[PDB]
């Protein structure tokens, strides 16, 4: 069991900024992957961003968030961050943190955090 | 002796299924043990952090990785030098958990295999997640257990043991008759051991 | 759980008895697996040419060798770097054959242990008589078999398995209660495996 | 089973020379040890010389044969040789070849070959 805990979210005015945090607890590994998905109105849950704990590869971004969102990490806290800038109405969604690692089969999901972009 | 499924059938298994990717690195071996016993081929396996023998590799989260890239991520940590592609892809098998296990396999030269061993002892996971590589002895000694049957008597990740015997067969490194024979000598050795 | 005998008593066993000498190299390990599980100590063993786990070492013909020199002969071939003395001598035990098995043991630093692993992969016997070193995981995971019990489930040279548990006990690397527990989880894992 | 086969020996005049040969067959190893013992009248079987197949150490000699006997090997034939020079009456004995190696418990003995030094 890996438990995921998230912070941040809520109401935001267009063009503003918001920062999500997510940490993993429990039977975590040393080399692992964490990231964010989101589910917007009338769409399926889509990839947002992912990062690794071990410099295994460069963090990647959905094309719709490149240059606006930046993912970052603190592996002394087993925590990752999503800095969401220049927020748009398209960014209104439930955001979900995710954890997995090469040493256990389970792909874990955190609870959804709502981000609402509106004037 | 897992259920084999096609590559495309495995890719229709998504969220319900975890995926693992492992690498079978092997080389033709012209040498003779003790100057007498042809070694034929050398296969690399490893002692894992959980005390079981398995293959280099691990679980690949398809939310974040292609099977290739996720495999090479783990190979980078535990072997630290080589990268495999879909050219090396060999099989998919169904397995506590719903896992599709993908096997990649590549023939190296014997010195290339040795280079992998040298890079492994300097790897990021050596001494932590990976506790050492071992070569599989594929010969059987005169007592009929020395070598490959004794080796099969060790404790494996069950999917690794299945994949090794499947690969030895389909790659034509050992005829299936001899594989069944060696597995039979191992299991009876094990049962004869449980007498204490 | 072999019969222990004194050094001098073993030296009165000559021509009737074969002698073996093995080395238990170990190090205090401050690291934690997955950042969570104290590793405590690391012990080196090896996959032998016959597919069994054992210790570095071998049989020492007293017609030609002292126990020390004969041991270091074999360590030179398979590890290629370190030499032990009677300062490291720990035990003698009686065992198909009449064999007195002598155990030498030395605490190294963790990086010294790593240096041994690096020299082993370049040794004369690597890939022939020795098929790879492995570290013994001495922790037990939450499922109560991951780690040391799984490791004890492998196939050993029987004298090597006895010597490892004897040394872990007398060196106070693990209390005997925990050794008996881990051996019990291994044997039951093995019996539960023989159900197919 | 390692079988040992020996050649040479017999009658020799004092100060003369004689060469023993011995080869090992069967379940031999790559790194092994071979040598010679002898049993002289009224003495126990005593060490003469030993050599290794792998340059593990320098060949050694009994003090009574230093500078007179020389041991040598051909590991393409799994054969060793004892060149016995400046033979003396003390050298009259049954000579025995020996084989062992680190990978099997058995210490093997060849059959005795008589060397008789006499005018």
């Amino acid at each position: 069991e890996v438990q995921l805990q998230a912070s941040g979210g809520g109401f935001v005015q267009p063009g503003g900024s918001l920062r999500l945090s997510c940490a993993a607890s429990g039977t975590t590994s040393r080399h692992y992957d964490m990231g964010w998905f989101r589910q917007a109105p009338g769409k399926e849950r889509e990839f947002v961003s992912a990062i690794s704990s071990d410099h295994s590869r460069i963090p990647y971004y959905a094309d719709s968030v490149k240059g606006r969102f930046t993912i970052s990490r603190d592996n002394s806290k087993n925590t990752v961050y999503l800095q969401m800038n220049s927020l748009r109405a398209e960014d209104t969604a439930t955001y979900y943190c995710a954890y997995s690692d090469p040493y256990q089969p389970m792909s874990y999901w955190g609870q959804g955090t709502q981000v609402t972009v509106s004037s | 002796e897992l259920k084999q499924i096609s590559r495309v059938e495995a890719m229709r298994l998504g969220p319900g299924w975890s995926h693992s990717c492992h690498a079978m690195l092997y080389a033709a071996n012209p040498g003779q043990l003790f100057g007498r016993i042809p070694m034929r081929f050398s296969v690399l396996m490893q002692m894992r952090f959980d005390g079981l023998l398995g293959f280099p590799g691990g679980f690949v989260d398809r939310r974040f990785w292609s099977l290739e890239d996720g495999l090479n991520r783990v190979l980078g940590l535990g072997l630290g030098c080589l990268r495999l592609t879909e050219a090396d892809y060999l099989s998919s098998h169904l397995t506590p958990h719903r896992v599709v296990a993908h096997l990649y396999a590549r023939q190296l030269t014997l010195e290339q295999l040795h280079a992998v061993e040298i890079s492994a002892v300097h790897s990021r996971d050596h001494g932590l997640e990976v506790l050492g590589l071992v070569r599989v002895p594929l010969y059987t000694q005169k007592d009929r257990v020395g070598g490959f049957p004794n080796f099969l008597s060790n404790a494996f990740v069950s999917t690794a043991k299945c994949q090794l015997l499947f690969a030895l067969k389909v790659l034509n490194m050992m005829p299936e008759e001899k594989l069944v024979e060696a597995l039979a000598a191992a299991t009876e050795k094990q049962k004869k051991a449980l007498e204490k």
